[PDB]
RNA sequence: GCUUGACGAUCAUAGAGCGUUGGAACCACCUGAUCCCUUCCCGAACUCAGAAGUGAAACGACGCAUCGCCGAUGGUAGUGUGGGGUCUCCCCAUGUGAGAGUAGGUCAUCGUCAAGC
RNA sequence: CAACGGAUAAAAGGUACUCCGGGGAUAACAGGCUGAUACCGCCCAAGAGUUCAUAUCGACGGCGGUGUUUGGCACCUCGA
RNA sequence: CCUAAAGAGUAACGGAGGAGUACGAAGGUGCGCUCAGACCGGUCGGAAAUCGGUCGCAGAGUAUAAAGGCAAAAGCGCGC
RNA sequence: ACCAAACCGAUGCAAACUCCGAAUACCCAGAAGUGCCGAGCAUGGGAGACACACGGCGGGUGCUAACGUCCGUCGUGAAAAGGGAAACAACCCAGACCGCCAGCUAAGGUCCCAAAGUUGUGGUUAAGUGGUAAACGAUGUGGGAAGGCUUAGACAGCUA
């Protein structure tokens, strides 16, 4: 259905393309959380920055 | 020494030695080898020195065969000369050397002279060394 | 030093790739030889170039004898 | 004597064949062939290098044991380390009672002090080759194949087709018509 | 469904090599060079008029893996991203993943039309 | 019009007698970085030493150290 | 052509080579045809001339460097 | 009794070799959401700039020397303060609208200088190694798997 997304680490110095995938979610600041729909494609931007992120299923 | 005796180009690049001998690493003409367990380069001056070593401790028989050629060439820059003006003269042949090559290989001695016979080649060579032995697989 | 020279570039190769939809006059492909051979409702120019004739997608199928490579154009 | 005990193994890749060989100790391993399915298995380091210590290790029968359920299989191929030496990886045959299949085997050169070209003219004997590729039924593959050189004079080559062979095996590079050389007598060296 | 010709689809798992076999029809060889037509010479090839002979050559069909050509599973090499080291080179997590070789396959599979059963 | 987007139809030199505007955007001296070279150590041991490799030396080759020569670079200083 | 990092582009007083033309047929079209080389046989030539046969299939050719192409040959000959 | 084209097999190498061949990156189309309320494109008014630097990765050159130099692609400085690396443009964490004698964390840390564990469990090192270093040398010490001899008396010592 849904999933919450955290961001946990700064977006200074990450490539173009991860920054895009993190701004393409709704995310801003780091410890905000957003509530996303569990879709293929939502998936894909999740795992391309998997690193920046927190997800709490 | 060991160079090859035409070259299709003068001079090369100097590239880069990277991975492991998957090929050229196993004992193919005798029974006992020197094989090489450092990755480095061999300035068939270095060869040279290391089979007169070789062979004249043996000095009674035995097969030897050198699994290395020197075929790349490389150049130096005369002393006083600034940056620039075109690429070097080329001054000696070298061979590029991967962790697993066999360089030497001997028969028709006994275990004992070829693993001292072996020692003598590998203190002339600027790599680390190690003998083995021919296998059927 | 006695090398120091060189050409301008040619800008060869392939222009409009599989699937894309295509207009008549269209150049598909830049060449030297024929690397590619021209299929159905493809020209040959006379330095070897492909051009389209018709309206409709590039194909780009290997046939035939002689192992060739085609562009051809398609209903869209 | 011959014997290997195996796990069945179902985590495969490149990250999972690494961390094998350095937290286990262990061998990744395939079981082909008969009329079956491949399989993948594990096996210890240690009981596979103890194994190959022997001679006749790659033409001799090896009761495989995986679980519990037994199989005759046979090393057909090895990989190893180029630098260390140590096997990486090794793939098994299956033996079935009648189906012709294809072995290394070792040559094993006798009465070589007594050759009349070592003692009359002074020779020395090189060995060209040291094992010979054989396809035959599995019940009679040999250890190891016979040469001798007593009746060998200075100069002489000894070739495939000289060299007799156990009834039922055959040399397969000769039956491609091409013999090659396996031993000679030279003159010395200095 | 059976055999032979014409045109295709597909371009070796379809090719090469070896052996056997086909003249009822078709096809091929065949006879002659008057007549259209031809050879930088030659009816060899192109062409014309059929028809006495043969399946030899060619072509087709059927067999065999010897050569060729296809070819896994597993492992290895390389590699995008994030992080480490002793940093000319590598390692870890995650995604991806050959080439070579091995077991083994292969003496093709179809469509339209016309002549005989 | 090849100095090939071609200053004009038409053009070479000297200045230690020199002068102005600038530059550590750029050389010479000294400093810095580097260490090919230089110097000093060590590894191997064919051999020399009547015999005996290491008393004393040591060929063919290899590994370092020091900033110490000849150099490389152009980071500081051309309102010294 | 390489460097050039499998789309294009990409620097050095980086590594290698060519051009400042040719052709009234060396252009158009119709028709027709396949090379280099090897072996065997054959008057003076004899390894290499022209002739016959088998294999070979592009290892030839392409006005001119190199790269990419070439069987509907883009290679070769004849009439208009 | 020397040399030997060619062939057969085994065995290496290539920026200007290729029977093969990725990852990634590039075109194209169709879709969900996000976008600070815009991102794209076009046309006009005004510019500045065309001396770049270091770090990572892929390369040429050099000696796979240089805080060397010449490209490609990212990041930072330029034009970016704050915390860490003793000090330390370019490294790591993180992007400062203003105020607070409130709280939670990052990199990095917790004996004293100096804020926070003289915290807990199991090992290793004796070298102040930690807190600079190569070929090569050595009965330093911990762990593992195996071997050769041995009450038919092993090894060292000694009596022949
Ligand atoms: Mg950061
Ligand atoms: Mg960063
Ligand atoms: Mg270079
Ligand atoms: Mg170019
Ligand atoms: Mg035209
Ligand atoms: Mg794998
Ligand atoms: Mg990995
Ligand atoms: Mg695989
Ligand atoms: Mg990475
Ligand atoms: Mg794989
Ligand atoms: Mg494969
Ligand atoms: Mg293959
Ligand atoms: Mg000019
Ligand atoms: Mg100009
Ligand atoms: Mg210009
Ligand atoms: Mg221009
Ligand atoms: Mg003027
Ligand atoms: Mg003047
Ligand atoms: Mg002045
Ligand atoms: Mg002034
Ligand atoms: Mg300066
Ligand atoms: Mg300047
Ligand atoms: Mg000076
Ligand atoms: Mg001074
Ligand atoms: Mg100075
Ligand atoms: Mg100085
Ligand atoms: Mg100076
Ligand atoms: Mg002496
Ligand atoms: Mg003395
Ligand atoms: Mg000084
Ligand atoms: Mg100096
Ligand atoms: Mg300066
Ligand atoms: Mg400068
Ligand atoms: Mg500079
Ligand atoms: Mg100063
Ligand atoms: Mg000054
Ligand atoms: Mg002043
Ligand atoms: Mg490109
Ligand atoms: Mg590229
Ligand atoms: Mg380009
Ligand atoms: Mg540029
Ligand atoms: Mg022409
Ligand atoms: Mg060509
Ligand atoms: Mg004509
Ligand atoms: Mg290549
Ligand atoms: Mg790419
Ligand atoms: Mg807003
Ligand atoms: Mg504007
Ligand atoms: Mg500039
Ligand atoms: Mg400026
Ligand atoms: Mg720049
Ligand atoms: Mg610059
Ligand atoms: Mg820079
Ligand atoms: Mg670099
Ligand atoms: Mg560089
Ligand atoms: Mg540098
Ligand atoms: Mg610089
Ligand atoms: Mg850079
Ligand atoms: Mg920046
Ligand atoms: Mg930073
Ligand atoms: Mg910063
Ligand atoms: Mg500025
Ligand atoms: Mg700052
Ligand atoms: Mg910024
Ligand atoms: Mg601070
Ligand atoms: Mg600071
Ligand atoms: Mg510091
Ligand atoms: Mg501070
Ligand atoms: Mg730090
Ligand atoms: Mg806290
Ligand atoms: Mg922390
Ligand atoms: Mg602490
Ligand atoms: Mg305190
Ligand atoms: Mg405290
Ligand atoms: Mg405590
Ligand atoms: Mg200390
Ligand atoms: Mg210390």
């Amino acid at each position: 259905a849904t999933v919450k997304v955290t961001l946990v680490k700064s977006l200074n110095g990450r490539l173009a393309n991860h920054k895009a995938c993190v701004k393409g979610l709704g995310l801003r600041r780091i410890n905000h959380t957003v509530e996303v729909q569990d879709t293929p494609e939502n998936r894909g931007m999740i795992n391309k920055a998997y690193y920046l992120l927190r997800v709490e299923g | 020494m060991l160079q090859p005796k035409r070259t299709k180009f003068r001079k090369q690049m100097t590239g880069h030695n990277r991975g492991l001998a998957h090929r050229g690493s196993k004992v193919s003409f005798g029974e006992y080898a020197l094989k090489a367990t450092s990755r480095g380069r061999l300035t068939a001056r270095q060869i040279e020195s290391a089979r007169r070593a070789l062979t004249r401790h043996v000095k009674r028989g035995g097969k030897i065969w050198i699994r290395v050629f020197p075929d790349k060439p490389v150049t130096k820059k005369p002393l006083e000369v600034r940056m620039g003006k075109g690429k070097g003269g080329v001054e000696y042949w070298v061979a590029q050397i991967q962790p697993g090559k066999v360089l030497y290989e001997i028969e028709g001695v006994s275990e004992e002279l070829a693993r001292e016979a072996f020692a003598l080649a590998a203190a002339k060579l600027p790599l680390a060394t190690s003998f083995v032995k021919r296998t059927v697989m | 030093t006695r090398n120091g020279r060189d050409s301008e570039s040619k800008r060869l190769g392939v222009k409009l790739f599989g699937g894309q939809a295509v207009k008549a006059g269209n150049i598909l492909v830049r060449q030297r030889g024929t690397k590619f051979h021209a299929g159905y409702g493809v020209g040959l120019g006379k330095d070897h170039t492909l051009f389209a004739k018709v309206d409709g997608v590039v194909k780009f199928e290997t046939k035939g004898a002689f192992g060739r490579k085609y562009v051809s154009i398609v209903a869209a | 004597d011959f014997i290997l005990n195996a796990q069945v193994r179902s985590d495969l890749g490149k990250g999972a064949s690494r961390r094998l060989r350095r937290n286990a100790g262990l061998v990744p391993a395939v079981v082909y062939g008969g009329d079956k399915e491949p399989q993948s298995v594990t096996l210890e380091l240690r009981e596979i290098a103890k194994l190959l210590e022997n001679e006749a290790a790659f033409s001799h029968v090896i009761a495989l044991n995986v679980g519990g359920a037994k199989e005759t299989v046979l090393i057909k191929a090895l990989q190893r380390h180029p630098a260390k030496g140590f096997v990486m990886h090794a793939d098994f045959l299956r033996v079935v009672a009648d189906h012709k299949l294809t072995a290394h085997v070792p040559l094993h050169f006798i009465n070589e002090e007594v050759a009349v070209g070592v003692k009359q003219a002074g020779g020395e004997i090189s060995h060209t080759i040291s094992e010979v590729e054989v396809s035959c039924l599995p019940k009679d593959l040999p250890e190891f194949i016979e040469v001798d050189m007593a009746k060998v004079e200075l100069g002489q080559i000894v070739h495939l087709s000289d060299l007799k062979a156990p009834k039922g095996v055959e040399l397969v590079q000769l039956a491609h018509g091409n013999d090659l050389a396996v031993a000679n007598i030279h003159a010395s060296r200095v």
